[PDB]
RNA sequence: AUAGGUUUGGUCCUAGCCUUUCUAUUAGCUCUUAGUAAGAUUACACAUGCAAGCAUCCCCGUUCCAGUGAGUUCACCCUCUAAAUCACCACGAUCAAAAGGGACAAGCAUCAAGCACGCAGCAAUGCAGCUCAAAACGCUUAGCCUAGCCACACCCCCACGGGAAACAGCAGUGAUUAACCUUUAGCAAUAAACGAAAGUUUAACUAAGCUAUACUAACCCCAGGGUUGGUCAAUUUCGUGCCAGCCACCGCGGUCACACGAUUAACCCAAGUCAAUAGAAGCCGGCGUAAAGAGUGUUUUAGAUCAAAUAAAGCUAAAAAAAUAGACUACGAAAGUGGCUUUAACAUAUCUGAACACACAAUAGCUAAGACCCAAACUGGGAUUAGAUACCCCACUAUGCUUAGCAACAGUUAAAUCAACAAAACUGCUCGCCAGAACACUACGAGCCACAGCUUAAAACUCAAA
RNA sequence: AGUCGUAAAGUGUACUGGAAAGUGCACUU
């Protein structure tokens, strides 16, 4: 097999080029506000968010205007807001805004978050700091904010076998011998129904490729 | 030859088949270039309609008009299809009567 | 390098589509066989660096248009055949 | 193949070609309806419109599906082990790359050598090795092993770069070919993408359009196509007269043509028919005379069971080459060896196996020198009828001389021995050879020659014989 | 084709300039 080297040189020289052309966030996530559209890309966005994209600020449009940008300060989100009764925030322990955006209003963070009032045990990356979401708890407002008392979370803890599963274990049970008459229970406590909206893990997404 | 002498020549090994004047197509289009006689091989006598026709392949061949009575000239287009003239040595290709310009034989 | 200088050229009655008409040899690098179409006279120009001199000759392998294929695609080529050897 | 026709004055054998059967494409002529299946000749060029979105922004997807068959042992099995899915804490299962081992198309030896193709050592370095007539190396051909798989995605194998401006996605078009489907609808079903989801998108797909290409079922009325000398089912009358014309093979036509043209009638199949083309379809048969087996011995990786010679020295008798013995039949591998003496000396405890290894042997034809008694083609001379003798006689060359060169082996006679003719048939085992005439014909050319002569070929092609 | 006329011996090879075939060398019955 006669080796082929133009497919080795093409792979390496499109490695170097992207990683010497990698865009900025102030570059990836600008938005033109009359059409609504993607600069970079040239792709609108959805038109749910069109109202928010006009109206919500995004994190680092917050916490440039703050000291240290903001750490230790506590930020929620308004789809939160509007869903949610219980508190819902991040308290802020690290940021590292893009240095090249002229306004500072753009970069990463990490936090401890707090969903429903449930705390979390460790700091990671806040996911969604580009979305027009963001809101700024006021320092003499978190006592009142962050108020929470757990209300008695008891859900079921078993449920019924589908109608045919449980006639097959019962059949098993019953040619192995067994006599019992205890309904088969499907064990359903270590299940928990974690809401669509909570916070994914922003280390294991993607980013958009340069072009 | 021995049961070892099969083994090592093999399997018989047909030649491949040998293509005729059509070079293994049912048909061929060609442009007639000359329409003239022939002459049968003597058991027989007679004066056999015959045409030479260049080809789609670009060969030119001689090819026997069926029929009686034919109206082909020089330029014309025809359908030229297999089967051997049995009288006329060498003509291997038969003119397809009702096709392009070459016309059915009239009635009678 | 130096430029390379144009020298017209006119060829005699197209031969037929099977024997050339003229080789024009660019100097040591090779020659072009060239067959017109019948009675066409065809008007050429050739250029050929300034120092070197170009030579239209009566072909030395009249027939080598013969050796070749079909064209390719819509490109001008044809196939090309490799000799039979000596 | 359950076979058939065709070589001859006739019989038998051998052998080619063709017929009968089943498919596919195309063409002629002819075609009513319904359901289903399948559907450019071209990796040639393409106008136009569509074929990828989704989603509260991030991401994800557009790397799939769909297409083609250009190139071509990347596909399969085992080992190891990424990415992906689910466990989602991984234990590990599933799926499957890269890598290591194995396997994996056809033709051509007129492709026989390849030319670094190997090993050992931590390395330095050392050894000289590796593949191959059991087919290496090379050229040509082809998608394949089909629940599908492989390869490609305009070209430069690749695609940074360049040529250059891309339907081998759907519909459609140009050119080309014997080959020729709508520039329909919908995401209602399934599949895919995305979404938490209601859902959205999709020329995948689904449902339709066209086409006797096929299958199935019809049809009250409505049938065509071919054939009719034999193979092979089936002709009346005229017309024509070796002309016109016809045939798959053999063949018919010259005034009574079942073979051509028309007409009548019959036969076969039938919404078809059947002209051409291409496939399906074939070596366990033979080698004295038909195509095919001897110059001798040794060895050779394997396979099988069948474990009076010759060379040297001397010597000679009758008239250099050897009468009698020899009515002998020995020696030697063969060719060959038969005067006497002496000296060396006559391989091998199974068989088959060489173009390519070593020894011999014979047969042509030329080349160098050498001898020359005798004979002697050619070449001269003499004698002879009434085209003498072609034929007798003389002389003398090449040459005759001498060097050096260019079916096997073992067992059987039991059986119907037994196409014939030879030479009574047989088995087993191995090697070589054979798949019409055709060891045909032919000089495109090549060499020598140097304008006009000589030497040197296969294949096509044709035929139904030989 | 008639329309036309008539009833010792061999095989090879070499040379042949008195070649309707001859001679030379080797073979066969
Ligand atoms: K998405
Ligand atoms: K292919
Ligand atoms: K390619
Ligand atoms: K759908
Ligand atoms: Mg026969
Ligand atoms: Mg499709
Ligand atoms: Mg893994
Ligand atoms: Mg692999
Ligand atoms: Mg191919
Ligand atoms: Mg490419
Ligand atoms: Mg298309
Ligand atoms: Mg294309
Ligand atoms: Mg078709
Ligand atoms: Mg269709
Ligand atoms: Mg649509
Ligand atoms: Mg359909
Ligand atoms: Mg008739
Ligand atoms: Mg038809
Ligand atoms: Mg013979
Ligand atoms: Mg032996
Ligand atoms: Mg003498
Ligand atoms: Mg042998
Ligand atoms: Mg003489
Ligand atoms: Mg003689």
């Amino acid at each position: 097999v006669r080796p082929r080297l133009i497919a080795e040189l093409a792979r390496r020289v499109r490695a170097l080029r992207e990683q010497l052309n990698r865009p900025r966030d102030s570059q990836l996530y600008a938005v033109d506000y009359e059409t609504l559209t993607r600069p970079f890309s040239g792709r609108r966005l959805p038109v749910r968010a069109w109202a928010d994209v006009r109206r919500e600020s995004r994190l680092l449009q917050l916490l440039g205007r703050l000291p240290l940008f903001g750490l230790g300060r506590l930020v929620t989100r308004k789809s939160w807001l509007w869903q949610h009764d219980e508190p819902c925030y991040w308290r802020l322990t690290r940021v590292r805004p893009d240095y090249t955006a002229q306004n500072l209003d753009h970069g990463k963070a990490w936090g401890i978050l707090t969903f429903k009032g449930k705390t979390e045990s460790e700091a990671r990356e806040i996911e969604h700091v580009m979305y027009h979401d963001w809101r700024l708890v006021p320092k003499h407002e978190e006592e009142a904010f962050t108020a929470f008392t757990p209300a008695p979370e008891d859900s079921l803890a078993s449920v019924p076998y589908p109608p045919l599963l449980r006639a097959m274990i019962i059949a098993e049970r019953q040619k192995n011998g067994d006599t019992s008459t205890e309904e088969p229970m499907l064990n359903v406590q270590r299940i928990r129904m974690e809401p669509w909206d909570y916070p994914a893990k922003q280390e294991d997404k993607g980013r958009a490729k340069g072009t | 030859a021995t049961l070892n002498q099969m083994h090592r020549l093999g399997p018989p090994k047909r030649p491949p088949r040998k293509l005729g004047p059509t070079e293994g197509r049912p048909q061929l289009k060609g442009v007639v270039l000359c329409t003239f006689t022939r002459k049968p091989k003597k058991p027989n006598s007679a004066n056999r309609k015959c045409c030479r026709v260049r080809l789609s392949t670009g060969r030119e061949a001689v090819c026997f008009i069926p029929g009686e009575g034919h109206t082909l000239q020089e330029h014309q287009i025809v359908l030229v299809e297999g089967g051997r003239t049995q009288d006329l040595p060498g003509v291997k290709l038969t003119v397809v009567r009702g096709k392009y310009d070459c016309g059915h034989v009239q009635k009678k | 390098f130096p430029p390379l200088v144009a020298e017209d050229i006119m060829l005699k009655e197209g031969l037929g589509a099977s024997e050339a008409v003229a080789d024009i040899k660019f100097s040591s690098a090779g020659w072009v066989s060239v067959t017109p179409n019948f009675k066409d006279r065809l008007h050429l120009r050739g250029y050929t660096p300034e120092g070197t001199v170009l030579t239209v000759r009566p072909p030395l392998l009249p027939y080598i248009v013969n050796i070749k294929g079909q064209r390719i695609k819509k490109s001008v080529a044809y196939k090309t055949k490799k000799p039979p050897s000596l």
